[PDB]
């Protein structure tokens, strides 16, 4: 409760040493905020790789869903955090998780033009033909934004 | 209309949201993705009898009039239908009335929880603006 709230705050803020002491002192690694975020969601959202790893080594729920169905992998992929994407997948994150909008991590990375993350997701089994709520594939998204490089990757798949 | 990211960034720039109340353009694009998935026709019914309309999911109790919401305030002085247009002008103008100072984007819970503090520059990168 108390420590879980502090852990959520420290994970969002990138306070690695406070995350460490809170975990040592018994904080719930899967504490939820009002939005349904866990510490792992917040560290992934904010690019805090070391905190992501600490949380995972303490049994964080790698596929936790927030109030809109986003997993930590969704947030890391959208926000361009390549190493975090890789560690989440290593610990069993669902590469094809759908959030409540119907986006997969591949859609989110494609929206933002995160080339290296698109390639990692595909290598780990992302469905290249998955359609979003409006029938768009990652390829269609890349064409929408005039991203030649990203389109070149997905066109041949 | 469902916008793409760069198309929406260009429209929001055209309508003067870049640096509005000090919020750089990517904040507004990020907020739109989480609120509506870039869909100008998005609607969401709430248990309190109001509905959220449009690309920024603006609420019919406080901000726009939909004629079916108890306790309508209509502070933007606009029919909610204007917030479903393919043209984002009315949504932008109402968003500008909602955001009256440099903390006003807290009007969107999703912006606070998913956009604030992130690399909002990425949302406007690659768009030839």
């Amino acid at each position: 409760s108390d420590l879980g709230k502090k852990l959520l705050e420290a994970a969002r803020a990138g306070q690695d040493d406070e995350v460490r002491i809170l975990m040592a002192n018994g904080a719930d690694v899967n504490a939820n905020d009002e939005y349904g975020s866990t510490p792992l969601h917040l560290a992934a959202l904010m690019g805090h790789l070391e905190i992501v790893e600490v949380l995972l080594k303490n049994g964080a729920d790698v596929n936790a869903e927030d109030t809109v169905g986003d997993t930590p992998l969704h947030l890391a992929a959208l926000n361009g955090h390549l190493e975090i994407v890789e560690v989440l997948l290593k610990y069993g994150a669902d590469v094809n998780a759908r959030d409540s909008w119907g986006d997969t991590p591949l859609h989110l990375a494609a929206h933002m033009g995160h080339l290296e993350i698109v390639e990692v997701l595909l290598k780990n089994g992302a469905d290249v033909n998955a359609q979003d709520k409006f029938g768009k594939t990652a390829f269609d998204i890349s064409i929408d934004n005039g991203n030649e490089d990203l389109a070149e990757i997905l066109q041949k798949l | 209309k469902v916008f793409g990211r760069c198309e929406l960034a260009a429209a929001m720039k055209r309508h003067g949201l870049d640096n509005y109340r000090g919020y750089s353009l990517g904040n507004w694009v990020c907020a739109a993705k989480f609120e509506s998935n870039f869909n100008t026709q998005a609607t969401n019914r709430n248990t309190d009898g109001s509905t959220d309309y449009g690309i920024l999911q603006i609420n019919s109790r406080w901000w726009c009039n939909d004629g079916r919401t108890p306790g309508s305030r209509n502070l933007c002085n606009i029919p909610c239908s204007a917030l479903l247009s393919s043209d984002i002008t009315a949504s932008v103008n109402c968003a500008k009335k909602i955001v009256s100072d440099g903390n006003g984007m807290n009007a969107w819970v999703a912006w606070r929880n998913r956009c604030k503090g992130t690399d909002v520059q990425a949302w406007i990168r690659g768009c030839r603006l």
